[PDB]
């Protein structure tokens, strides 16, 4: 459950000491490799020709071994950003010497500190190593709390400041934030976060959401002693770890033993155990565990046709149609009096019938309401209304009427009295239900009802520079090199962090009785963030109401229960936008349309302006 | 025996310690040694004791005349004494409290008493008898480079680091820390006649003479091309300061900071100095060269 | 061992069939998505209004099954290049429906036939389709032989043949070339190649060499019995189902059994047998197995640095370093004198040295050869010189001098009776071992002997569709989009013809005593053709003398057996070329450098004109 | 020397005024391609349906003209921002037509406003536009001073500020510049400054440095008049133009003749006169006149 690593910084020979850890429990190993102390000369004579070897060999261990087992650490005494000339030059020639070795081992990860504000120069260096030549990664050493900050208030003639600077207190993030800014983003550059013994304010924990986290380092130090004499962590930093153990770092223990009556096993077991206390995942949560942060186009169910086994997947959602047949069943209710039970014979018509879900629901329904109806089940894929005739055919009978159709097209026999539909995406009116539905009206009955009769799409703030990065790696031949952040996505977002409360967006309404109908749509949406912060998109969710009181959402604070048919949307942004705590983000939002094709554009104008993303559907459009 | 010697020593006698490291090839670790003969030095076979340390040697102090005290890179103090007529050495204590390589010792005025610095940003006391840590001191805000005890006093002692603090201490005020106003400082030495008088010498190679009443810097000199490791001065009554660098050279210095000697016998870096009881014009280098050189002082 | 699959064209049902066919132990099934004679009308009323369903449900099978098991046939009635216009408008729409509902299933083939010249709708309707919507695969059913061609001669007024065309006997290879040719090299598109009672000429088979077979098919009718009464073949039928076992294409039986008395696990069990029963796999085999065909792009090992696990590799060939030794050894004997045993100390330098092989082998030498020796080793990564000094302070002793240099700039001590080298590339030079060892002579004696003493490269053209394909592939953004064609590969070669003997292009020899130097080289050849076929490139091998008659080769008519240690190089060419039976291939090849790069132009001439390939090094060079 | 325009919003005949202009020396027009009063429906039926045509006529001048001659105008009553739907919706369409029939034309440029903070729907309008069928130019009309930091303080219960605000006093850049930026910095988008009586500071000139101003607007009101009774322009306002003659801008001049007894083109000439009067250029300039912003990549000389 818990991969996990030993950081050392003394290893008198390789294979005792790999021994020894994986012994104790340990995955892998963080170690140097030149020895810590061992500073050497490049410039200067006659130091810099010192006879070799210059460090260990290669041949100590496997190189399988090298690969799964051995994390690199910068010698801590090469510093690239020292104020004098000698230092700065001398270190950078060793950096790129310790760098190329690690590489020459085929190491999976190597490790870099970020210790003060400037690593202008250092990254520079890395930058140019990373330019030359791997898949290795680069593991950025940061303190959750610059050690400046968390020393002892014992220099008499220099106390520690006792007043509260919001942005002071997350200064390490800066260190951080200008550093993958500096190297541009490289994917090959993540955080190793390093926990001390005294905690932060929440808001600069809470910092470090969205950000490339791989791993967590974890001093000895920072463990209270229980009754027992084991070692264990406050409250506090267990909240932390359970937060932790979501984005499935790898956690590091680094120090020497200091419960010494008890094993470096009593460490790692104790991770291990709030591994499994941690509490257990809800009913969406065991949905997407593999799709967490997996970005996927939105893909035209209008304009193309399902495949069978997509088709499968959503079919079994609980809640989407125990609430499809309520809202149904209800409908029916109010429909037909007890009086007019057999009198009565209601025309249901499901548009977008599909392998027929809600058919069958449709059917469930008037079971329990114990009233009588007619049956179309109009479908466009005639891939799938194969799958309905066999169907139909075989078990529904005459009751049902598979039509395969258009639902704008079709010239219906009769009217309906409700027509049920399923035609909603990620953000409501994204597949066009506005559109599909307006074309199907014409044989609602005056008094007809649309199941859903409503939906209404919401948008909220995020910071993630971890999906921004993953969109920016979309780039593909043949195309505008930005088209990828001008086009909204599918995706479980996971590492990412919410900047305000989500807003409703766009509102459609079925029947739609308007005269001149129009489902092009522009809103303005001001968002307060209490949080200083970096814009990289706004996430989309929706709600419906089905009929009366019967609804699904997708939306956080309401998401329906189990309901695992639809994941949120992204809306990515070219360039981030800082915020600064107190002020409001203002974003714009169309909806537009010609004939042929239907899209989004947006911009954000407060607090600076972005291009509009996707103007004239250039990147992105939606085929009618 | 390894190639980088890291510490020597005298004492009373004359017998020479030697601190080693093994910093490169298969096996990183370290050795102490006794040499009672100083030119015998640094031959293995030639020498009254010796023994192996699983970790590598940072720093080194006498305690007395038997006593050894050892800053480890395993992030371990030990203590190791002269026994069966000082032909053996052997550990007494081995306390893993550090939680980084252990860069720096120092012995107290009494002798029952050191402090240690270390990478981890920490400095601890210790009661060396009781083999416990009194005080845990995280005052600094980066590696620990050196710690100093005053001569004369057990509640006082200099430490300088990477964050560019030079920290005056006395163990007796409730904040025991006392900053006194420049290059990284990397070196530290008492004046043995003057208490109140220090010198430090920065990463620039240059040294500088302090007095701590001022806190005013009384003079400056560009001394080494390169960092100061180490400062040393003479039991002379008007004692000389031999300077160590990473330039591979060794200086001597009178009471004004101009140059009396100069040595480039060393390939490699200079890393410590220890001068003569039985002759006060006799100093003896060590190197990363591997080199035990006995310098002769106008 | 051999993945094999049961063609069908009658299945009452899909369950009892597909299970029947497992037990039988086919590892899939090919088989009809409509029912084979239910001919469907698009226009024409009133026919096109039939009632569904159309044809079988997609829930009669897991989608597990659909995605793995089952091959999809489209129906033999749908003829897209039909004369008559009504059928030729009906089958594309039948096609497309055919194929849709394939793509719906989520098939992972799909088969299509050539049974005649033109395709040409016939692909356009399938070009389409691709560019719809997959990684689904197309097969296309050729026969080897066109039925017309292997009809009895029993009409009396329309004989068959009794003249040989070779180039008729051919001409099912055309069918498949036009239509993929058409296609545009899709590479969702391969071959089922159907294989009939009487085979054709070996030409007519090798004109299928280097094509995407994927699968071939087995009609049972062409299965003799032997006296137990089982099902056998023919010799001639055995040799190419070995042929086609290198190819690890899927087996396809079709046809009902004529071996009554025996099962039609006797047909599958006859082809497992032969699959053990293939000759045993030699020495170079073994090595590769999962190589064949794979592109690696050469990698300058002068501007890079080699990694470990590389060096790991290369050092563990046995045969390299034994003719390496020898090489060395017969060069002692010859250099000093038994009455010198003692008196002579000869002066080696291993320029090159890596993790020390030669170094090692240099060793082994002298105490065979009971002389001795003293030794540089000169390597210019410093990386794998911490492994040198690692070995020479523990084993070697100073008998071993650990240079780290570039062996033309290192000023040494004294002179080398023998340099010792490993620069050679696959094609020799392609490493710049001539640049290295030019710039490292002034170091040797006037008399003193380089290791090895001369290397030429060789030259074959060749045909391989796939390879052409691959290489195609590799278009990269942010560059020329034809680049991949004007640079040469290291390749495992497997699936290609080779068209013409190899001939030697480049050759260098050490010491070069010439005072004017110039290793810039251009090179005509000649290659005498005696097939028909398609040119896609160029392979490359080489030789060398390492001392006297102790060589190495990787060209195949001489490779040295077992040695790993160089796969063959391939130079693509942009555009294919025809070539006739009895045509000359005539190519062109440059060395060409400056005082920065080394690189390769390379031109056709004859029977037609290529562009000149990578001109100026503009899409490829070597950095010195 | 001085490229120069008319700006009207009143052409009673295309041919009779274009004369005019060209009579008193302009070398191009701006003026309306609707009638500024002919507000248009576009959802509501009766209005919507209101006989054409519904402008004039392409064939009352020559290609040559229209493409040469005449800037187009966006016509007033169009606001794509505005905060009632309706009015959004008409004036979106509105923009789109207007926007066609300068493109159906030719016209070399066409102006648009910015009057407000809020351009963005605008913006969208424009953008849409400019990708779909030229090198025709949009000129945004901007007043460097916004007309409500101009306003007389005549309103008793709303006095105009009397501190300094150093950025509010730069907002109409603001304008412009989140304008360009929705756009995506369009090539096809440029400046046409507005010049008031009363000049800001320095600072907030200083502010449009480096901005792509194609076009400077004089209204006739900023003119002095001197003892002849020909018009002038303060020493600030010649230092102004001064500056906007190395930039090549063209000039255009807006209202009516407020100097009856002196003709239009002496405004004009007033300009035509600082243009020879501007100070002789130095050794470095008469280098570089073709040069200028011209981006070469340097090559290796070795
Ligand atoms: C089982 C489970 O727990 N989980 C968690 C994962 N939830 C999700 C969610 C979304 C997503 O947000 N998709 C957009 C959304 O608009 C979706 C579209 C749609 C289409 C077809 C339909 O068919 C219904 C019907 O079936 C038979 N007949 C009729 C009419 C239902 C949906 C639901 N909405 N994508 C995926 N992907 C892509 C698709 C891959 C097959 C599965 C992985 N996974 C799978
Ligand atoms: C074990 C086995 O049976 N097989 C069959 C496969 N044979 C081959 C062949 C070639 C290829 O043709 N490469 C070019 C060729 O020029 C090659 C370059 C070279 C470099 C370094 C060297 O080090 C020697 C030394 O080691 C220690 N010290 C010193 C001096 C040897 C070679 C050999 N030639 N590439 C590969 N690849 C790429 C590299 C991957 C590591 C392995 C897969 N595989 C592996
Ligand atoms: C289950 S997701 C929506 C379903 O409705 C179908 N559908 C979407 N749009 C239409 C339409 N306009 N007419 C008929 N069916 C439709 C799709 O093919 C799919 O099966
Ligand atoms: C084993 S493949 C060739 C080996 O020779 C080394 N080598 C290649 N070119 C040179 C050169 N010019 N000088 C020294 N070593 C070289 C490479 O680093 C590699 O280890």
């Amino acid at each position: 459950r818990v991969s996990s690593g030993r950081d050392l910084n003394c290893v008198p020979e390789i294979a005792d000491t790999l021994g020894a850890v994986a012994k104790q429990g340990f995955d892998f190993l963080c170690m140097p490799v030149f020895h810590p102390r061992f500073k050497r000369e490049f410039i200067q004579e006659p130091a810099k020709n010192r006879p070799g070897p210059q460090t260990r060999s290669d041949l100590l261990l496997s190189g399988r071994d090298w690969n799964t087992l051995i994390v690199g650490k910068l010698s801590p005494w090469i510093r690239p950003d020292s104020k004098v000339e000698k230092i700065r030059r001398n270190s950078e020639a060793a950096m790129l010497q310790e760098l190329n070795f690690g590489a020459y081992l085929g190491l999976p990860a190597f490790l870099l500190p970020l210790n003060q504000e400037d690593n202008t120069n250092l990254a520079r260096v890395l930058t140019n190593h990373i330019h030359t030549g791997h898949s290795s990664m680069f593991w950025m050493r940061v303190p959750l709390v610059a050690p400046e900050d968390l020393r002892d208030d014992i220099i008499e003639n220099a106390p520690t400041t006792h007043t509260e600077e919001y942005s002071g207190e997350e200064k390490t993030w800066m260190w951080w934030h200008n550093f993958r800014t500096l190297c541009d983003y490289s994917k090959r550059i993540a955080v190793a976060l390093e926990i001390g013994a005294d905690l932060p304010s929440n808001h600069v924990i809470d910092r470090w959401l969205g950000e490339p986290i791989k791993a967590a380092i974890l001093p000895t130090s920072i463990f209270l002693t229980n009754k027992k004499g084991f070692p264990v962590l406050s409250k506090m930093h267990q909240r932390l770890i359970f937060r932790l153990l979501k984005l499935e770092v790898q956690f590091i223990i680094t120090g020497t033993n200091h419960h010494s009556e008890k094993e470096f096993c009593s460490y790692l077991q104790y991770l291990e155990y709030l591994s499994q206390n941690r509490p257990p995942p809800n009913a969406y949560e065991l949905f997407a565990k593999g799709y967490e942060d997996y970005l996927q186009s939105p893909l035209q169910p209008l304009m193309d046709n399902l495949e069978s086994q997509t088709y499968e997947v959503f079919e079994k959602d609980p809640i989407k149609y125990s609430q499809y047949q309520q809202a149904i069943y209800k409908c029916l209710l109010d429909r037909v009096p007890e009086e007019e039970k057999d009198t009565n014979v209601q025309v249901l018509m499901v548009l977008g019938a599909g392998r027929g879900p809600l058919v069958n629901a449709s059917l469930r329904a008037a079971k329990q309401a114990d009233r009588r109806i007619k049956l179309y089940a109009v479908e466009k894929n005639p891939n799938a209304v194969v799958t309905l005739e066999n169907w139909q055919f075989e078990e529904w009978g005459s009751q049902v009427t598979v039509v395969s159709s258009d639902m704008r097209e079709w010239v219906a026999p009769e009217k309906a009295d409700i027509i049920v539909s399923e035609l909603l995406g990620s953000f409501a009116d994204n597949e066009l239900s506005p559109e599909c539905l307006d074309g199907a009206q014409h044989f609602l009955k005056d008094d007809g009802v649309s199941i859903p009769g409503e939906y209404t799409s919401f948008l909220a703030p995020i910071s993630s520079s971890k999906l921004y990065n993953e969109v920016r790696a979309c780039r593909e031949k043949d195309r505008d090199p930005e088209a990828q952040f001008e086009m909204p996505y599918v995706v479980r977002l996971h590492n990412f962090h919410q900047l305000s409360a989500p807003q409703p967006c766009f509102t459609f309404s079925h029947p739609n009785r308007d005269p001149m109908i129009d489902n092009n749509r522009y809103c303005t949406l001001e968002f307060p963030v209490e949080v200083n912060t970096v814009l990289h998109g706004f996430a989309g969710y929706f709600e419906t109401v089905l009929y009366q009181d019967i609804t699904l959402s997708i939306r956080p604070e309401t998401h329906s229960p189990g309901m695992f048919s639809w994941f949120p949307i992204l809306f990515p942004i070219k360039q981030p936008i800082t915020v600064r705590e107190g002020q409001t983000i203002c974003v714009r939002f169309w909806r537009c349309s010609n004939s042929k094709k239907v899209w989004y554009e947006w911009a954000v104008t407060a607090p600076v302006c972005s291009a509009i993303h996707n103007p004239t559907g250039r990147s992105y459009t939606i085929g009618l | 025996m390894e190639r980088q010697l890291e510490a020597a020593r005298y004492r009373s006698d004359g017998a020479l310690l030697l601190g080693a490291s093994s910093l490169s090839g298969r096996c990183w670790a370290g050795s102490l040694w006794l040499f009672k003969d100083p030119c015998a030095a640094p031959n293995e076979g030639f020498c009254s004791a010796g023994v192996q340390t699983e970790a590598g040697v940072a720093d080194l102090t006498w305690v007395g005349e038997r006593g050894i005290l050892v800053a480890s890179d395993s992030g371990a103090v030990e203590l190791w004494e002269l026994d069966e007529n000082e032909t053996l050495i052997v550990s007494k204590f081995c306390k893993y409290e550090h939680d980084d390589i252990v860069s720096t010792v120092s012995v107290l005025s009494s002798g029952t008493q050191a402090v240690s610095g270390s990478k981890d940003i920490c400095i601890k006391v210790w009661d060396l008898a009781q083999q416990v840590v009194l005080s845990s001191y995280r005052a600094h805000a980066a590696q620990v480079t050196c710690v100093a005890a005053s001569p004369h006093k057990d509640s006082v002692f200099l430490s300088c680091s990477e964050d560019n603090r030079i920290l005056l201490w006395d163990t007796r005020c409730p904040k025991p820390a006392s900053q006194i106003g420049g290059y990284l400082p990397t070196s530290l030495a008492w004046h043995p006649q003057q208490s109140e008088v220090f010198v430090f010498g920065d990463e620039n190679g240059t040294v500088s003479l302090v007095d701590t009443k001022s806190t005013s810097c009384v003079l400056s000199s560009a001394v080494h091309s390169q960092c100061v490791t180490g400062l040393v001065f003479s039991p002379h009554s008007v004692p000389f300061l031999a300077s160590l660098s990473e330039d591979c050279s060794l200086a001597v210095l009178d009471s004004s900071l101009s140059e009396l000697f100069r040595s480039q016998a060393h390939r490699d870096f200079v890393r410590d100095a220890t001068w003569s009881p039985l002759n006060h014009s006799l100093l003896t280098t060590v190197g990363w060269d591997h080199q035990v050189v006995h310098h002769v002082v106008p």
